[PDB]
C-alpha cells in the first residue's frame, strides 16, 4: 500500500520541467530542481505519519 | 553560504470554486524585503513565576512577490489555496501545502504581499544537523 | 513595453441617484505617482486555530485618487452619485468597476481627490495569454 | 494661466448670537500654504457586506486655516460666534458657507488659527461650462 | 516694527492655598521658540446630524512654558499654588488670566516647566481699533 | 559659574527589603544627555467645567537615568531594593528623595538603567534667595 | 579590559518539549548592533496614592537577538522547545538562566531571530568587587 | 556649418494672469556660455526591481538662463506673469513652449536671470529629414 | 586591439511605446571622453554582521551618455520610448541590452544625452579565451 | 622594506548558482590606489564618559584591481564569492576566505573597484613579532 | 621654543581577548598633520539668553602613526586597549590611559588614524603654569 500510495504522490512529476545540478529556475517556468522535489517529498512523507509509516 | 536571500519561490494555485490547480509557477521578488516564517504551530503567553501558558495557534509565512500577468490577481488575495515552495540561497527549503491567504491588502497590481496561514511548515535544513 | 507598471486611461461615469442623470465616462488624470490598489477578493478571511481559516463575506473595493473636473460638481466625488470606473494600466490590465459608492470621504482641498470605491465585485482583462 | 491650485480671496462674517451684532465680511489672509478643505456631500456611507452600503444624514464639513484680524476677538474664531466664510480660488470655484459653527477648536497661539467649520450644505459655483 | 509675532512680558503671580501668601508678579523668559497658546471661547461644540451642533460647558485654557524663576519652588509650577499669569505680545495683545489653576503636571527637569492653567474665563485686550 | 543647567551630583542608597542590608550612599553618573525629571506637588488636579477642578492625592515621582554600578547587582535598580536618591544641580538646587520605590522597571542592557522613583514627597533646598 | 559595552560569548542549550532531546551548549552570535537586554527583578510594581506601591509576582525577562544556527531547526528558536541561554559581557558580567520559554515568536527571515526569554529567576555573576 | 551647438534665437512672451495684458515677443540674449536645459518626455519614470519601471505623470521643464531686459518688470521673470518661450538653435532645432510656469524663482542681481519653467508639453521642430 | 580601453560603435533602436513602430538600428557618437559604465549582476548585496550578506533583487543598470541625433526626437532618449541599445568595445567585448527604460532623465541642453538604461539582464560577449 | 605598495593578488571566484571554482588568478592594479584594509570584526561607538558600545560588525577589504578578459564582469559585482590573498612588499600577506561584494558600483569594463567583505582577515606579519 | 610638533609618541597596547600587554613602543608621524586633543570633560550646549546646558562626555584624541610591523594591524583598530603618550616639542606632556578606538576605519596597512575616547587626559603644562 505504501508503494501504491508513493507512486501515487509521485505521479505529479511526470512531464515536469527539472532544473538540475547546472543552474536554477528563471521567472515564469513552471519548473522546479532536486532540492525543492526533496522537500515536497518530505513533507509528503512527515504528513503520512500515522497511517503509513512509523513516527520517524 | 553567508548569503542571505531566496533563490527560487513556487507557487500552486488551487481555486477553491472550480478546483482547477495551476502550477508550480516560478515567481519574482518585488523588493528587498525577504520571506518572513513563523514554524513553531503554538503561541505562548508570558504568565507569573516564570510559567508560560502554551496556546495552539497556525504556522504563518508573510510572502512578497510580483504577480504574474498569466493569473488573476484574485488568486493572491484569498480566492484559491496556495502551495509555496521557497528555497533560499544557503540551501534552506521551506515547504508549505494546503495556505490560506488571511488578511489581503489593497494591491496596486503589480507587487501583492501574501499573509499565508498553514498547519506546518517543512524545513530542509541543508546537510549537516543537530 | 511590457515592463512599465503606471497607468493609462481612467474613465469614470457619474450617475445621480435622484434625477437618473448619466454624465461621461470623463477621463481623468493622476495627482501624483501613487497608483489605484485594487482588491478583487469578495471574501475576507481570518487566521483561526491549526491552518483554519474563516471565510465572511466582503466587498471587492479600490483606491482611486484622481484629480477632479472642473466641470463635474465635487459633490458626485464624494458618495452624492454612483461611479463605474474604468482602468486601463500600460501593460494591458483593465479593471471595469460599475454600481460603486464611495463609503468614506475625505477632506479635499478641490483639486485631488482620493475615492474609495466599494463595489460587489470588479473584472480583470488579463492581456492575451492566461492561466 | 488658468492651471493654477490656490485660494484668491476669503471672507468670514462673524455673527454673535448673544447680542446678534454682525461684523464683515472681512477679507482674511493664509498662514501658510495649507489649502482650505471641503466635503460638500451631506450624506455619509458605510461599507456593507458584498456591495451593499447604508447611507445615513451627516454634515457638510469644512476646515479653514486663515490668520487672526487684530480687529477681532480671538474668541469669534473658537466657536463663540456663528460664522459666515465665502472662499474663491483662482481657478474660479467658489465655495459658500452660511450658518456655520466651530466644533471643535484647538488651541491657537494668536495669529494663526484653523477653524472645523460645520454646516447643513456648502455651494459649489463651478465656473461656466458645468455637466 | 507693527508686523511681528512673538511675546513680550509674562508675568505670574503664585498663591498659596494653604497659607494664603502671595509671590508676585514676577517677569518670565520663553524656553523655546515655542509661543503660549490660548484658547478663549467658553463654551465647546458638539457635531450632531445635519447641521445642528450641541452646546455644553467648557473651561478657558492656556498652555504656557516658561522658564522657572530660580526664587521660587518648582511646586509652584505644578499645581500647588495659584496662578495669576498675564501675557502681552509685540502686536499689543494681552491676555489677562486669574484664579487659575494647573491641571496636569508634567516631569520637569527642574529648569522649563510648561503649564496647562485652565480657568473660568481669559479676557482679552484688543490692541485698538476692534469690530 | 552660575547659569548652567545640568547636574553635578548623583547620591543613590540602596536597602534591600528582603535582607535589610543597606549599600551607599554611591555617586552615579549620567548615561546620555538627558537630565533627570521631577514632579514635587503631591496632589494631581483634573479640569472639570467651568474653571473649577477636582484635586486628589497622588505621588511626586521621579525619573533617574544612570549608569549603574559594577558593585552592585542590576535587580537592585529595578525594584528588588529601596532607593534613597539624592541629586544636586550645577545651580545649587538640591532635591532630597527617602524611601523610594521604582514602580515601572523597564529592561535595560546592563550599563544604563532608568528608573521611575515614587516616593511620599521630595524636598528641594532652593539656592538661596527665596521667595 | 573593562570600560567597553557588549557580549563575548552567548551559550543556548535546547531541549524539545516532545522528544527530549538535549542540544548544545552551543555558541551564537548578534545578528545586529542592538545589545541582549535583561530583567532580573522578578516582581513587578506599580504606583499608588501618596508614594505606596503595591508588589504582583512577575518574571525576569530577557531579550536576546541572535543569528540562528543552521544545525538546529528555527522552529526550536520560536517557543517549540526550552532554552538554557547564558551570556557573558565585556566587563566579566555572566547572565545565567535555565529553564527558559520564548513567550511571543515574532516573524523572523531565517537568519535573525529576536527572543522574549521568560524565566523564574535570573542570576547576574557580578564581577570580582561586590557592596 | 552644421557642427555647431548654440542657441541662435530666444523668443519670450509675457502674459498678466490678472489684466490679461500681452508683452513681446522679446528677442532675449544669453548671459553666457551656459545653453538651455531641456525634457520633453512627460513621464518621469522610476527604477523598480529587475526591470520594471513606474511610470507616473510629470512635467516637461525647461531652464532657460537669459539676460533681463529694462523695459520688464524683474517680476515678471520671477513667477509674477505667464512666459512663451521659443528658442531655435543653430542647427535648425526649434524649441516651443506654451503656457509655461516660472515654478522656483531664484534671487538675481538684476541683468542675469534664470527661470525654472514647467509647461505641459514642449514642440520639437527637428530639422528637415527625420526618422 | 588589446590594452585600448574605449568604444568603437554603438547601436540604439527606439520603439514608441504608445504607437508601435521602430527605428534603427543607429549608429551614435561619444559627446565626451566619459566611458559607459556597467552593471551585470542583477542582485545588490548589502553588509549585514559578521560576514554576512543579503542578497536583494535589484536591476542591470547601465549609464550611456551618447550624442543624440538628429533625426531622432529628443523625447525618446529621455524615457518616451524603449531603447535596445548595443555596444561594441576597442577589445572585442559586445554588451548587448534589450528592452531599456531610461528611469531618471535629466536636463539635456538638445546635443549631448546621458542615458540611465534599466534591464533586467545584460549580455556580456567574452572576446574569444574564456574561463 | 620601506616600500608601501602590493606585490601580488590573487582571487579565486566561486559561483553561487552553478558552484564552479575559477582561480587563483593574479590581477594587476588599475591605479596609485592601494587596496585597503579592516581586520578589527567588531565597530565601537563613542558613549558618555569613556565608555564604549562594542557591536559586533564585519572586516571589509576595499581592493581595485583590473578585471580580467577571461572572465565575466557580473563575478566582480557580487554575483559570486571571492578567495582574495594580497601580499605587500614588506612581506604583509592578508587572506580572506568567503567574502563576497556588498555595494557593486558602475563600472567601464576594465577596472572594478570591490568592496568585500567577510568574517575575517589573517595577516602574516612578517618575520620578527611582538 | 616655539616649534609646533611632537617629539615622542608612546603607545601601549593590551589585548581584548588574550591581555597581553605590548609596549610602550615608540611610533612615527605618517604625514604633516598633528594630533589634536579634547582635554573638556563636558560638552555645553547652547540654549536661549546665554545659558548652557552641561552634559557628560569624553576626551578625545585623534591620532595618526605609522603602523609597526611587529603588531598586528588589528590592534590599531579597536581590537586592544591603547595607552597613548605624546610629548611636543614645547615640553607639554599628553597622557591617556586605558583607552578605546571608537571609529575604525579602512587602512593600508602602513598609516592608521586613531579615534581615541577615554574618561580624561592629563596635561603635564611645561614649568610656569596659571
Amino acid at each position: 500500500a505504501t508503494g501504491v500510495a508513493l507512486a501515487e504522490f509521485l505521479q505529479q512529476f511526470n512531464g515536469l520541467a527539472v532544473f538540475t545540478k547546472n543552474t536554477n529556475i528563471r521567472t515564469g517556468i513552471i519548473g522546479t530542481n532536486p532540492r525543492l522535489m526533496l522537500g515536497k517529498i518530505r513533507k509528503w512523507a512527515q504528513d503520512n505519519v500515522g497511517t503509513l509509516f512509523s513516527e520517524f | 553560504n553567508k548569503q542571505n536571500g531566496v533563490k527560487n519561490i513556487l507557487i500552486t494555485f488551487t481555486d477553491c470554486d472550480t478546483q482547477e490547480v495551476i502550477g508550480p509557477i516560478s515567481h519574482e521578488q518585488p523588493d528587498d524585503t525577504l520571506p518572513t516564517y513563523k514554524n513553531c504551530a503554538w503561541t505562548n503567553t508570558a504568565l507569573t513565576n516564570g510559567y508560560v501558558q502554551r496556546s495552539a495557534s497556525n504556522a504563518t509565512m508573510t510572502l512578497p512577490v510580483v504577480r504574474d500577468l498569466r493569473v488573476p490577481l484574485a488568486f493572491y488575495q484569498g480566492c484559491a489555496q496556495v502551495d509555496v515552495q521557497v528555497e533560499k540561497f544557503d540551501g534552506t527549503v521551506m515547504t508549505l501545502t494546503e495556505g490560506a491567504v488571511v488578511e489581503p491588502e489593497e494591491s496596486d497590481g503589480r507587487s501583492v504581499t501574501m499573509n499565508i496561514v498553514a498547519s506546518e511548515i517543512d524545513e530542509l535544513l541543508p546537510p549537516g544537523s543537530l
